[PDB]
């Protein structure tokens, strides 16, 4: 089963602080179950871009009615992927849970690009929960995607703003 | 913020802060693309590694340091 997600939100600050923010979005009052982030590859390429790997920790919980299915997940760790365009002042994201990718995969590309026009950084999400392990009942999983996808909707743009804030507080 | 291996946490930090600095200060302003911060980061990453080699995880995320998602 596949279930694509898709989600837009405006930010009215510069790519400048955009940027910087995803960078240190960690830690924030909004991601209280990140536990650590690491830097695992950072490089200029050929075209200026900067690519950097990122390694997340996070705590979890599986919703009670799981139980008969699946024993018990509480962490997972997730991968960060981005590339900064400077000259077009577009940032590339993507992120995937690591490890329990036979339960459930969950893919999330979102794109930050300036529009001078408008002097805002809008941010296109798209997210795909992928699995071919059938546990448990099809229309359950769904809704929990659902949740799961609008949980992190709010989350994602509540710390980038609360991080944009206090990066502009000094 | 931490580390996944504590002992790497303030390795992390100021390797964090120069890169930072590099970022806004130059990257962004296309003033350089040369790795100022290689004194920070090489001692960080070697941290890391270390603690990497011990980790279930690393081979998954060495599959996926492979993948080309964009
Ligand atoms: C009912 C059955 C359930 C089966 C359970 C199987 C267990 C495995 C499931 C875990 C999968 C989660 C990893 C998913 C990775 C992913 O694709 O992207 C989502 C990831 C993590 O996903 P999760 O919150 O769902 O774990 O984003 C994060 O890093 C969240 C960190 C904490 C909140 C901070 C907010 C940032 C969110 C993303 C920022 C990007 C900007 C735009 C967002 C709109």
């Amino acid at each position: 089963m596949v279930l694509l997600h898709k989600s837009t939100h405006i930010f009215p600050t510069d790519f400048a602080s955009v940027s910087r923010a995803f960078f240190n979005r960690y830690p924030n009052p909004y991601s209280p179950h990140v536990l650590s982030i690491d830097t695992i590859s950072r490089n200029v390429d050929q075209e200026g871009n900067l690519r950097t790997t990122r390694l997340l920790k996070k705590s979890g919980k599986l919703p009670t009615w799981v139980k008969p299915f699946l024993r018990g997940i509480t962490e997972t760790w997730i991968i960060e992927v981005s590339v900064v365009n400077p000259a077009n002042s577009t940032m590339k994201t993507y992120t995937r849970n690591l490890d329990h990718t036979g339960i459930m995969k969950v893919e999330e590309y979102t794109t930050y690009q300036f529009d001078s026009a408008t002097s805002s950084t809008i941010a296109d999400s798209r997210v795909k929960f992928s699995s071919g392990f059938n546990m448990g009942i099809k229309s359950k999983v769904e809704d929990w995607s659902r949740t799961k996808f609008d949980e992190n909707v709010k989350k994602s743009r509540m710390g980038m703003a609360f991080v944009i804030q206090k990066l502009e507080e000094a | 913020s931490a580390s996944f291996a504590p002992e790497c946490t303030d390795l992390k930090t100021k390797y964090d802060s120069c890169f930072n600095e590099w970022y806004s200060e130059k990257f962004l302003k296309g003033k350089s693309v040369e790795n100022e911060c290689s004194k920070q980061w090489y001692a960080y990453t070697t941290c890391v590694n270390a603690a990497l080699v011990k980790q279930g995880i690393k081979p998954a995320l060495d599959e996926a340091r492979e993948e080309a998602p964009f």
